[PDB]
Order: C-alpha cells, then structure tokens, then sequence
C-alpha cells in the first residue's frame, strides 16, 4: 500500500500515510415503498378521445407503480425525450407528484413542444418552463382521430395579444382585434374569431396529421414516494460495506441503527457538507444513520525495502481494543490481518502501534512517531518503539561560597552551511500549451 | 488620534542630569514557534466512497502527491521550529537542592512537584488562558451524534491533525533545564561545562556589563531582591487576572481552525453543475452525460484543496520567521548579556527567564531603569598647572561650590585626584576648560 | 554534510520534472494528446477539448510559478542571514552569544559551495575546572576592598585575585583592588590584608 | 536613488492595471460582454457562458 502511494518500487526509510485501498464493497441493497398498484397508462395512453391543444388536460398520477413495458404490445412511440433525468435510469426511481398533462396537436408541431422553443403552438397554446423536467411523449394517431369528410373537432388559438406563461391556460372566445378600429364583440374586417379548427382527412400529408402528445412533469421532492418504479425490496444489511438504494437514492457505505426525531411531511435530512443522513425507512418506518465506509488515519513506519521488509501500522486516534471493528478486519486478507492484532501491541496518545515491541530503554529519535514516542531499527533484527531521551542527566554544585575557574582551554573549528542562490528558470507558454 | 504627551528638555551647554536612584523592571515578551500539522486525504475528501468519482480522478493523480508533499514539509517544519528552539543545550540540568540565592525568590518560576506536570505557576496560568480548542478519539464519531462537533466532519471528510512529536512535559523540562543552569552558572554553561557562582557575584558581573561599578549591588543587594520579588509578583497577578494578553496564539489557533472549518464548508457548492451532491447525480443520470457534472465538482473541489495548501505556505513562512526570531533571542539574551538597544526589553538588560507557551516562548526579560534624576554643572576638562586633566571614566559635576568626578549612570562623587584623570595637552584648545585643583596622594 | 544544497538541487529538479510529466493529463477532454483530438474532430466540437487542456495547463504553470515564488522567499532570507554573517564574523569579531558558533568567538573564514557559502568559526572554550572558595570583599583596615577585574579567590590558606576566564592568582595590593566604604553592609565579606608598595 | 519605493509603487499600480484588463478574456466563451449573452441567448444554454 505504502508503495502503490508513492507510485514507486523502493521505499525509503521512514514514516508515511497511505490512502485507502483496503476495504471494497460486495452487497447491494433496495428498500422500495410496498405499493402494489399498477399504473393506469392506459386510462390515458388509450382514451376514446383527447382534449384541444389551447384546452389541455391536466391530471394527477399517485400511489402506483411505473411499469411502462405493459405498452411496448399496444402503442409505438415516435418521439420520446426526457429532460432532467436519463431514459435508463427511470426504473431506479421514485418520484413525488407526477402530472400528466394530454392533448392532440398537428404532425409538423411537434417540435415545438420542448422548452425554448417558438411558434404558434409554443407561444398561444402551451408552453413549457425553461428549468422542465420530465419527459415529453408522442406517437400518431391517424387511424382515431381522423375520419372520412373531416374531423373538425379539434381546435387551436390563432391570435393572441402576448405570449403564454408557463403552464397557463386560456380558454376566452374574445373577438382578436388585429386593427384600430373597435370590433365591438361582432366579427368582420381586421376582427377574427380567435379559434380555428384543425381539418383532419385521413388522406393528407404526414405532417398534417393528428398526434398525441402526453407530458409528464415530476419532481425528486423530499416527500414520501407515491409512484415507484418496478423493483423489488431486500432484507437490511448492517455493519457492512455495502450498496443502498432508498426510494431512488443510491449511496455507498454501512448501515447501522440510529435514532432521530422527524418531521413528518419531509424525508431526506442532510449535514454540514450537503450530505445526505437521515432518512426514513418506507417498509419499517425505522431511522438509521450512514457512516462513511472508508478510514483514514493509518501511517506505515518502515525501514529502506534495501534492509528489510517488515512495517509496523499506526492507527490514529484508535484505541488498540477496537482497532478491528474500526477497519472492518472481518472481510479482510490475512496478510492485513495479522497487523490488527497480536501480541505487539501498543497504546500511545497518538494511537494503536501494531507491529513494534515497546522497550524500556530511552535512545535518540531515529523515526518519530510522535507524543515523544519514536522508533527504529535494532537487533536477528526487529523493530523496537521507545520514548525518546532528551539529553544526558547532570547536576551542578551550587552553594554560597563556592566558584570553579578554568585552568586550560581548547580552540575550536566548526562549520556552518548556509544556501545563498537557486536555479534561474524560464518558460515557453505557448511551446508548453500548444506544441506547434 | 493623538501621537503622544508633549514634552521638553532643559538643554544648555554646561548642564548634565544625573540619575541618583534606580528600579529593576521585568517584562513579558510572547512570541508563537509552531502551529498545527494537518493531513489531507484527497481521494476520500473528493470522491467520498464512489468508484466511479475515483476512476475520473485517477487522471488528475500527480496533484494528489504535491499537495501531500507540501502539507509534509509543511509538518516536519513545524516540529523543527520546537527543535531549534527549546532544544538549545543537550544536558538536564537538575535543580539545587538548596535555595539561598542572597534573597532571590525563584519560586514562581520553578517547577512545582506537587502537580502532575512539573510546571511552574506561571506556566499554568498561561496554559489556562488559551482555550486551544481540538482529543476527539474516533469511535465516539461513531453513532450517538450527527457530527455538530465538526471534528468528526473533519474526520470524515478526510482532514486529520497530527500530534507534536514534543509532548508538553519535555519542553518544560528544557524549560526547567535552562531556568537550572541559567541561576547556578550565569552564562557559562552555554559556552561550555557549567561552572558554579554564587548568585551575588553573578549580578555584580552584570552590573559590571551594563555600567555600574559593582560596590552598588553589595550595598544595595536587599533593595534590588526586594524590587525583584515585588515585580514578579505582579507580573503573576497581572497575568492571573485579565486574558487580553496572548492574543497571537490565540489567534492562530483561531486562523488554523477557520482555514479547517471553511474547507469543511465548501463542500456544498455547485460549482455550475446541477447539484453539489455525487449521488444526485450518480443516481438520476446514467454514465454518459454525467461525466460532466461530475468533472466540475472535481475541478472545483482541487481549487479549493490548492487554495488551502498555498495560504498554508503562506502562514507557515511567517510562523518560521518567528521562531528563528525566537531562537536568536533564546541564544542571545537568557544564554548571556546582550548590548543590543531594546532587544530585551526597556532599559538596560540584565537577565531573562524562559517559560512555556501554546505553542509559544514567553521571555521574562529583567532590566535596569534609572530614575530620580539631578541637575548638575558640568565642565569638560579642568586645567590645573597649565595642563589639561581629562576624566579616565565618567564627568565631572559641580555642586555649586565645589568639583567631584562621578560615574555616569549612578551618582556617586569622588574627589579629583590624579588617578582619577589624565593629563594631555595645555589648557588653551578646549573649548569650556573650568579652573581647578587637582590633588595628589 | 551539505544536505541543503543538495536538497535545494532535489526540490527544483522534482519541480520541473513534475511539471513536465503532468503534460499527460485529460483534465476532463476524450485525450491528453492535440494531434488525436485535431485529427478525429473537426473545427467545432474540438474547440472545448482544448480549452479544457489550456485551461489544465494554465492552472500547472501558475501553480508552478507560485511554489517557484515561495521557495525564492526563504532562498532570499537564507542569503540576508549568510550576508549578515559573513558581515559580523568574518570583517570582524562578534560578542552575541552563539551567532558564529559555540564558545567566544575568535575569527571566521569563508569557503565557497555549489549554491551556497560554509564559514568555519574558530572559538575558544575553556576546560579544566577547579574548585576554589571565593568571597565578594575584603575588608583590611575597616573598609571594603573591591577587585577591579577579577574575583577573590583562595585555595585554602591564602587569598589571591584572579581573572575570571582564565586561573592566574596574583598578590592583593592596591593596584589590583578599589576603596568604597567600610565593612558593615557587604555581606559575606572576609578578613584578609591588603599589600601597598 | 529611492528606486525602492518607486518599484513598489510602480508593481502595486501595475498589477492593480493588470487585474483591470484581464475583463477582456473570452475565458472559453463566446464573449467577453455579459450583455451580449444575456442578449441573445434565453435563460438556458447561456448557463455556461
Ligand atoms: C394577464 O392579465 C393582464 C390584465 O389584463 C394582462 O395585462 C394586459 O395586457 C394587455 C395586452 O398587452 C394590455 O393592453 C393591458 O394594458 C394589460 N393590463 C395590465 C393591467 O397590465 C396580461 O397581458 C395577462 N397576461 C398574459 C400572459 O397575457
Ligand atoms: C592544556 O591542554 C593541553 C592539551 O592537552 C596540554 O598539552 C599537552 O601536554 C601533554 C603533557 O605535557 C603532552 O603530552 C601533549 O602532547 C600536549 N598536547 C598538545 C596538543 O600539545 C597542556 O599540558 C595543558 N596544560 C595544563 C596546564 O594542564
Ligand atoms: C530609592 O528608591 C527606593 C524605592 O522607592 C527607596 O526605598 C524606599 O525608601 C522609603 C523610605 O526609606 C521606604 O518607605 C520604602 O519602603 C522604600 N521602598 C522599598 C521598595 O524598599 C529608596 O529610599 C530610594 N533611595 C534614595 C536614595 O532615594
Ligand atoms: C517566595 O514568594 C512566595 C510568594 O509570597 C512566598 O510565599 C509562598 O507562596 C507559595 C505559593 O506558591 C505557598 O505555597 C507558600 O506557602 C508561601 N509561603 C509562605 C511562607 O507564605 C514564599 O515563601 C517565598 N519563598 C521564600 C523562600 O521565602
Ligand atoms: C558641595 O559638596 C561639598 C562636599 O560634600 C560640601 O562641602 C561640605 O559641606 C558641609 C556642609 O553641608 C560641611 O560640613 C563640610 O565641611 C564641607 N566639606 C568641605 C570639604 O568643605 C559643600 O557644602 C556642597 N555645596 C553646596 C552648595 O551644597
Ligand atoms: C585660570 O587660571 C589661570 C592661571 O593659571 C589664569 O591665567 C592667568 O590669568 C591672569 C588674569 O587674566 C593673567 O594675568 C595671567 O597672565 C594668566 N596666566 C596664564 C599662564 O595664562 C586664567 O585666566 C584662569 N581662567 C579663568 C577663566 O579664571
Ligand atoms: C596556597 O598558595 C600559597 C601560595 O602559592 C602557598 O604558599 C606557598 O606554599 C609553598 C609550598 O607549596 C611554600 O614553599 C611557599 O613558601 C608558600 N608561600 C608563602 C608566601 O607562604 C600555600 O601553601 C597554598 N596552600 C595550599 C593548601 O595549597
Ligand atoms: C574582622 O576583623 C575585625 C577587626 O578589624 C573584627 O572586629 C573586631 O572583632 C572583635 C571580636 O569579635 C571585637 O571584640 C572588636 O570590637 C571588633 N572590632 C571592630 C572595630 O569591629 C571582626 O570581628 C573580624 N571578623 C571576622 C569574621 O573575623
Ligand atoms: C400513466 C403514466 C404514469 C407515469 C408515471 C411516471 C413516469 C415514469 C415512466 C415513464 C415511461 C412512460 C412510457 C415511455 C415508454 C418508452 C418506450 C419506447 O420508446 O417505445
Ligand atoms: C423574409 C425574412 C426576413 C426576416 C429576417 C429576420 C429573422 C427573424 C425572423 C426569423 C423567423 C422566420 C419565420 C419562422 C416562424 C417561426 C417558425 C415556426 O412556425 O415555429
Ligand atoms: C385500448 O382500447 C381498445 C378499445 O376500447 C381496447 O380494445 C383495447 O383492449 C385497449 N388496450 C389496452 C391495453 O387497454
Ligand atoms: C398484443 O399481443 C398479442 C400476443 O401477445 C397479439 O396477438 C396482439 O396483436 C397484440 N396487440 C396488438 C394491438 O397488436
Ligand atoms: C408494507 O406497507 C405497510 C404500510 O405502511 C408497512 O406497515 C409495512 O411495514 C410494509 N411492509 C410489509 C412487509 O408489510
Ligand atoms: C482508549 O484508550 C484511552 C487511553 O488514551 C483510555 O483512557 C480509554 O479507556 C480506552 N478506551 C477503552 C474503551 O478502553
Ligand atoms: C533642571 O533645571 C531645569 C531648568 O531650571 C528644570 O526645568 C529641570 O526640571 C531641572 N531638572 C530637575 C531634575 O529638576
Ligand atoms: C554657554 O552658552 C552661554 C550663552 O551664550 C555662553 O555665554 C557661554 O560662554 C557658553 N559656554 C560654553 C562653555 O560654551
Ligand atoms: C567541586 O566540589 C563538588 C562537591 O565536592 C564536586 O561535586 C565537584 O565535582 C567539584 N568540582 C571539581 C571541578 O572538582
Ligand atoms: C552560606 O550558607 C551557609 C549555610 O546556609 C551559612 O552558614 C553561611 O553563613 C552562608 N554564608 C554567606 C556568606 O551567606
């Protein structure tokens, strides 16, 4: 690990800390609501008859469950986009308020159903928010809402004095006066009817042809889920290094019991860092808290791998009785696992040192632990741990009448180092970013 | 704002002010040495426990390396700062046995066996008036709290502090080392083996250093032990009392935990991607177009760890120029006499005790202060046989009537003899000479 | 020996080695190579994978220049502190304590380094104690004796004054020795006679 | 003389002009005016600029 750090084949000697490579996760986990509900995609997908594009109907989807293969038999989708959410990752979700809002629009308007976008449907009829998520769905319908002589009974808003809002309705017959003068509510030059009827023959172009057009607007709110997707729950894991999946939101860690009071109209609570804690359990009704999975805090003391290859492991801040429960030896190697216990074993206020004897002796600093604990190399050969000595004891004899003169002396020569310059650098931006 | 008192002096051409009393004034100086040793962990604080988050950053690998190659340097800094600080002299200098230092009371300034640190009163007062918040053991972080401690945030975003390599015991016992060999051996001891003297003689050669004949002390040794015990009582109760002072490793401590506390709290930005939250988006988004989000958070969350890492650099070239600062004054003014004008204190200077501090050195610097002053008429020379007569050391002052010769800094008159005075030259060439008699044994 | 040049050498050559070897970063494009990106894309959709590589190799170079600028910092306090020294002991003799190595400074030479400067400081340390009884006066015919440079010292039977570095016992007359007041306030103060020639 | 309190001056003034003409940067844009983007691009796909 020491190795794989530093990037490199040899080791000096010393002390180092390492990054986390030790514990991988192996089990996942799905804690979906029980709702047993199908969902009426068909009430919807499949009604004798849809609503005008400028009268647009709007309905609330709760309390079932998304499936959406039941229509892969029945109808084929021509258009099919989704904003704010991938298409893959709808069965992993559940959502808060799903809206289903249905009309019937001209073949060559579709494309204006899609936030930005501009026109006559876009701008009079309906218009989508530019912040939208949720997925628009189309598919043709020529074969019933078209019949022989022309189907009339489809309308659309020609004229208006402004742009819709988003998500707004209009649905007043006012004479459009398109000139000065005053219509006075009676129809005539430079006075329309604001509606017009679309004229569906079931032998014109493509792109005069009826669509269906279905949107669904939802939100990842935090609220109890009402409509899920199509998975199916498994029993609690704890204290473990696995994979959860609580009403769509996935994470990586260990599960263990906790206890919180909660409000009940919310769901998710977060900490200081934006980080997701709370939560409430939709099959048990239990909190439990998550505790990242990963440790930090382990130091390898080692001499060069030119002398020898055995390390001793300093756990930070660790007391030496739950050192393995800290680091998860249970689902460890072996080889990891002879350095979390064992009879050298040493408890200093830096933490747990496994892998050193602790002698009685007191010597210089050779590598420093830390707390006035060091370590070294000595004699076989082994790694020893001590306290390190400040100096040698003395004592001076002090009394009221009493001095010492010197008789002799000595000259002496010492050295002092000291740098003074360093290397003179230059560049070559646009050689370095840009190389011809 | 007003600069100061206004204030003026009587200066004539024949005038002198000679000092006739003096006081021993001790002085606190506090100067900060080290600071805290954290440790980053890049990977964990990035990408906390995604595989997908680690193999996206496993490009940017070599930041990860200079980052922890700064912080290292940074650390082992820091404890090389204590080392050449307090580890001046490598012998434990035991403490006598017996305390008669000529009326000398040292009691507040060494080591009390009673507690469990051998500390003195001076060094648990300081201790006791910075707060040093952290001692947090892990496994307490582990359940029964939400982390509004911060620390187990810290922990678990992967932000460790490192332990000083000298625990608190070791530097007081330098502390009491040099405190030892500074009262039993004046400045010998760091020149070489310690050579004993008893501690009159060691203030009379101070004394001696700053000016003043050393007849001075011997007659005024119980007023100079009295002055001396009267200010560091004060300084005791002074320093027992009101905790405006130690403001610098206050307010380090303060910087350090702020710097900790708002890379903490910078984790909660967008940073121009649909959410600051990985599995948000590891979670409604499949693995292409999230890639994206994902780099953003990761471009962000490096700025901020180099931004941190660079003002750490920073703190910590000002942090090494104060204990180099510190060690020169530990060298230069408890290991011996110092003629640098207020490097130790105001006045002149005699002594300096070491005590320990938060991450800190606290000098005690004792220092000699004239006062009650005297005019006096003065002349430069006195022609007596048609010679001139030049003082071999101090001036020449006039009470009126008659003519003495004195020393400088203390008022002390003596009679113009000839071994008091050289002769050089006639008197026709100085300027201001004063007719006298000068007497011979 | 000569760890801090060689370290300095070290830091500055890992620096520019550092920086050469982070040239093979994505920093979030499809490649870390121009030519792969100029060669599979056309003019627009590539503009974004170089900028996102100029913007990476930005950030290297202003994070080598502010680490080049630190380090310059304390290169240029080490040359103050050298030009100090070689100012105070080596054009001439220095009475701070421990400035230009342990014991009294005597004198200093300099010698040339790769990047630097050595200065060998030649001190003088005494050696060879001996214990001697001592006293601060001498009171001789009523009045206090005091040394002028020196202290009292004995070696049993007699008492001699002496320089304080060094042992070299000499009579007690009068020209070794000044007169202020009599012996009634100098404590510790011994009986003993004083020569006049 | 005094050329050390005229460099001083003289880099504070210099990087005070610096700090004010680096606005001029694209940065990766499509330009260097707020206003321009703020003119002719809606509220979304202008985000980035
Ligand atoms: C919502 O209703 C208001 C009130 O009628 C509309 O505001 C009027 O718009 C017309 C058309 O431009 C103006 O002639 C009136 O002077 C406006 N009146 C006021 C009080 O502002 C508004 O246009 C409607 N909203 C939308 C989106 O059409
Ligand atoms: C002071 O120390 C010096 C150095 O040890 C002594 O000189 C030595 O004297 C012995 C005996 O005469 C010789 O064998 C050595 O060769 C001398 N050493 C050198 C370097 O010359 C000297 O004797 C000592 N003086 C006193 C008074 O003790
Ligand atoms: C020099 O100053 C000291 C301190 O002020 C004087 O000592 C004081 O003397 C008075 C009267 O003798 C006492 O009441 C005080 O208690 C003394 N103070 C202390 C601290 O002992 C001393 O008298 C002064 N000397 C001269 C010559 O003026
Ligand atoms: C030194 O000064 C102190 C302060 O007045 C003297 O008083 C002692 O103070 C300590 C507090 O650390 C107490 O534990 C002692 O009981 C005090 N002693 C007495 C007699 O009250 C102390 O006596 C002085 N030292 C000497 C040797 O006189
Ligand atoms: C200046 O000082 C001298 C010496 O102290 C004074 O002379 C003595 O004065 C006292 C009276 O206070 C007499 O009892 C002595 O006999 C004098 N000594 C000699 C040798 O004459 C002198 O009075 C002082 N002058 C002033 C103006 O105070
Ligand atoms: C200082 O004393 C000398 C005597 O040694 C004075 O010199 C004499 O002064 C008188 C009066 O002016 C003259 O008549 C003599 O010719 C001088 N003799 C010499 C050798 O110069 C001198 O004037 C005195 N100065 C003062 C200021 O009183
Ligand atoms: C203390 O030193 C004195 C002076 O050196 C010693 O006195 C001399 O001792 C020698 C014997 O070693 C005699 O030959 C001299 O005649 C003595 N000189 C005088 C003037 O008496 C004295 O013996 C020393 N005492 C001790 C205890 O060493
Ligand atoms: C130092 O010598 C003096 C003599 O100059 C001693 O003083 C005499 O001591 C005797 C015996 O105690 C007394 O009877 C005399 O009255 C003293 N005379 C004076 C003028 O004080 C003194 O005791 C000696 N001190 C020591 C420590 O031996
Ligand atoms: C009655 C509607 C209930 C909506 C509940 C929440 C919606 C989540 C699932 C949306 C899928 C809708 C069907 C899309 C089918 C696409 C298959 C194809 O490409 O052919
Ligand atoms: C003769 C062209 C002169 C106009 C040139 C200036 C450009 C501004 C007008 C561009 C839009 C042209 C008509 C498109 C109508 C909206 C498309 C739709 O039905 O959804
Ligand atoms: C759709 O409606 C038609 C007409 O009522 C019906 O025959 C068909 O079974 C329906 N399909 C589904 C899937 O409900
Ligand atoms: C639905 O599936 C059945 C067989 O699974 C098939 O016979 C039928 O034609 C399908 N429905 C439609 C509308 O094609
Ligand atoms: C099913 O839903 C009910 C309703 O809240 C809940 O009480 C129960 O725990 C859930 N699970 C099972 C297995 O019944
Ligand atoms: C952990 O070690 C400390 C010593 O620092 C000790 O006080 C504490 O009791 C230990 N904890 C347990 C659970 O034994
Ligand atoms: C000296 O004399 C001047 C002028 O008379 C006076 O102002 C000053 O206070 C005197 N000094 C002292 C110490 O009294
Ligand atoms: C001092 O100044 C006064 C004022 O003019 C003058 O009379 C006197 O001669 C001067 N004395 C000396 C020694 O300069
Ligand atoms: C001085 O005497 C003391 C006590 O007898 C002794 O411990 C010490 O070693 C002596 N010093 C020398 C230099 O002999
Ligand atoms: C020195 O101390 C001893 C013992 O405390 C005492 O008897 C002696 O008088 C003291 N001498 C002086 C000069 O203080």
């Amino acid at each position: 690990e020491t190795k794989c750090t530093l990037k490199s084949f040899t080791v000096e000697k010393g002390i180092y800390q390492t990054s986390n490579f030790r514990v991988q996760p192996t089990e996942s986990i799905v804690r979906f609501p029980n709702i047993t509900n199908l969902c009426p995609f068909g009430e919807v997908f499949n009604a004798t008859t849809f609503a005008s594009v400028y009268a647009w109907n709007r309905k609330r989807i709760s309390n079932c469950v998304a499936d959406y293969s039941v229509l892969y038999n029945s109808t084929s989708f021509s258009t099919f986009k989704c904003y704010g959410v991938s298409p893959t990752k709808l069965n992993d979700l559940c959502f808060t308020n799903v809206y289903a809002d249905s009309f019937v629009v001209r073949g060559d308007e579709v494309r204006q159903i899609a936030p930005g976008q501009t026109g006559k449907i876009a701008d009079y009829n309906y218009k989508l928010p530019d912040d939208f998520t949720g997925c628009v769905i189309a598919w043709n319908s020529n074969n019933l809402d078209s019949k022989v002589g022309g189907n009339y009974n489809y309308l659309y808003r020609l004229f208006r004095k402004s742009n819709l809002k988003p998500f707004e309705r209009d649905i007043s017959t006012e004479i459009y006066q398109a000139g000065s003068t005053p219509c006075n509510g009676v129809e005539g030059f430079n006075c329309y009817f604001p509606l017009q009827s679309y004229g569906f023959h079931p032998t014109n172009g493509v792109g005069y042809q009826p669509y269906r057009v279905v949107v669904l607007s939802f939100e990842l709110l935090n609220a109890p889920a009402t409509v899920c997707g199509p998975k199916k729950s498994t029993n609690l894991i704890k204290n473990k290094c696995v994979n959860f999946n609580f009403n769509g939101l996935t994470g990586t860690g260990v599960l263990t019991e906790s206890n919180k009071k909660f409000l009940p109209f919310q769901q998710f609570g977060r900490d200081i860092a934006d980080t997701t804690d709370a939560v409430r359990d939709p099959q048990t009704l239990e909190i439990l808290d998550i505790t990242p999975c990963s440790f930090g805090g382990v130091s390898v003391i080692t001499p060069g791998t030119n002398a020898s290859n055995q390390v001793a492991v300093l756990y930070q801040d660790v007391n030496c009785t739950e050192v393995p429960v800290a680091i998860h030896a249970n689902q460890l190697t072996p080889t990891w696992r002879v350095y979390s216990t064992g009879s050298n074993v040493f408890q200093t206020r830096a933490g747990c040192l496994i892998g050193a004897e602790h002698v009685n002796n007191s010597y210089e600093c050779d590598i420093p632990i830390g707390a006035g604990i060091c370590a070294s190399y000595q004699t076989s050969q082994s790694i020893i741990a001590y306290t390190m000595s400040l100096g040698a004891e003395n004592s001076v004899a002090y009394s009221n009448n009493s001095i010492a003169i010197p008789t002799n002396f000595t000259i002496s020569v010492t050295t002092e180092i000291l740098p003074v310059s360093m290397t003179k650098t230059s560049v070559d931006c646009t050689m370095y970013i840009c190389g011809d | 704002m007003s600069l100061g008192a206004e204030n003026s002096v009587a200066y004539s051409n024949n005038s002198i002010a000679i000092p006739t009393n003096f006081t021993i004034s001790v002085t606190t100086e506090i100067l900060p040495v080290s600071m805290t040793k954290t440790s980053v962990d890049c990977t964990m604080y990035i990408c906390g426990d995604s595989t997908e988050c680690s193999n996206l950053l496993l490009q940017y690998g070599s930041f990860c390396t200079q980052l922890n190659r700064a912080l290292t340097g940074i650390a082992v800094e820091q404890d090389k700062n204590t080392q050449e600080v307090f580890a001046q002299v490598k012998q434990i200098y035991k403490t006598p046995q017996i305390k008669d230092f000529g009326g000398f009371n040292f009691s507040q300034i060494l080591p009390d066996p009673s507690k469990p640190s051998k500390r003195s009163f001076i060094e648990d007062l300081l201790f006791n008036k910075v707060t040093l918040a952290d001692i947090k053991q892990y496994g307490d972080c582990l359940g029964d709290i939400a982390a509004r401690d911060l620390i187990c945030a810290q922990k678990f975003n992967g932000l460790t502090v490192l332990p000083p390599l000298l625990t608190d015991e070791m530097i007081a016992q330098y502390t009491s080392a040099l405190l030892a060999g500074t009262i039993t051996s004046g400045w010998t001891f760091g020149a070489g083996a310690a050579l004993q003297i008893p501690f009159a003689m060691q203030m009379a050669y101070r004394f001696n250093g700053i000016g003043v004949t050393q007849n001075v002390l011997y007659e005024n040794q119980k007023l100079i032990a009295n002055q001396f015990n009267s200010a560091i009582g004060k300084i005791q109760d002074s320093l027992s009392s009101t905790a405006s002072a130690l403001g610098k490793l206050q307010d380090v401590v303060n910087q350090n935990a702020q710097a900790l506390n708002t890379l903490v709290k910078q984790l909660s930005s967008n940073f121009g991607a649909i959410s600051s939250v990985l599995n948000d988006i590891l979670s409604r988004l499949d693995k292409v177009e999230a890639e994206v989000q994902i780099d953003r958070l990761i471009t962000g969350r490096l700025q901020s760890l180099q931004t941190y890492v660079t003002q750490q650099l920073i703190r910590a070239a000002e942090i090494r120029a104060s204990a180099n600062l510190a060690a020169t004054k530990m060298s230069e003014c408890v290991l011996g006499q110092s003629k640098r004008v207020d490097f130790c204190g105001k006045g002149y200077h005699l002594m300096s005790f070491p005590q320990s501090a938060p991450h800190g050195v606290v000098f005690l610097h004792v220092t000699y202060v004239p006062a009650q002053e005297k005019n006096f008429t003065t002349a430069p020379a006195i022609c007596h046989d048609g010679k001139a007569h030049f003082p071999r050391e101090g001036v020449f002052v006039s009470n009126g009537t008659h003519w003495f010769v004195t020393q400088r800094n203390f008022y002390e008159p003596q009679i113009i003899t000839t071994d008091n005075t050289f002769v050089s030259g006639n008197c026709d060439v100085v300027i201001g000479i004063v007719n006298n008699t000068v007497y011979d044994p």
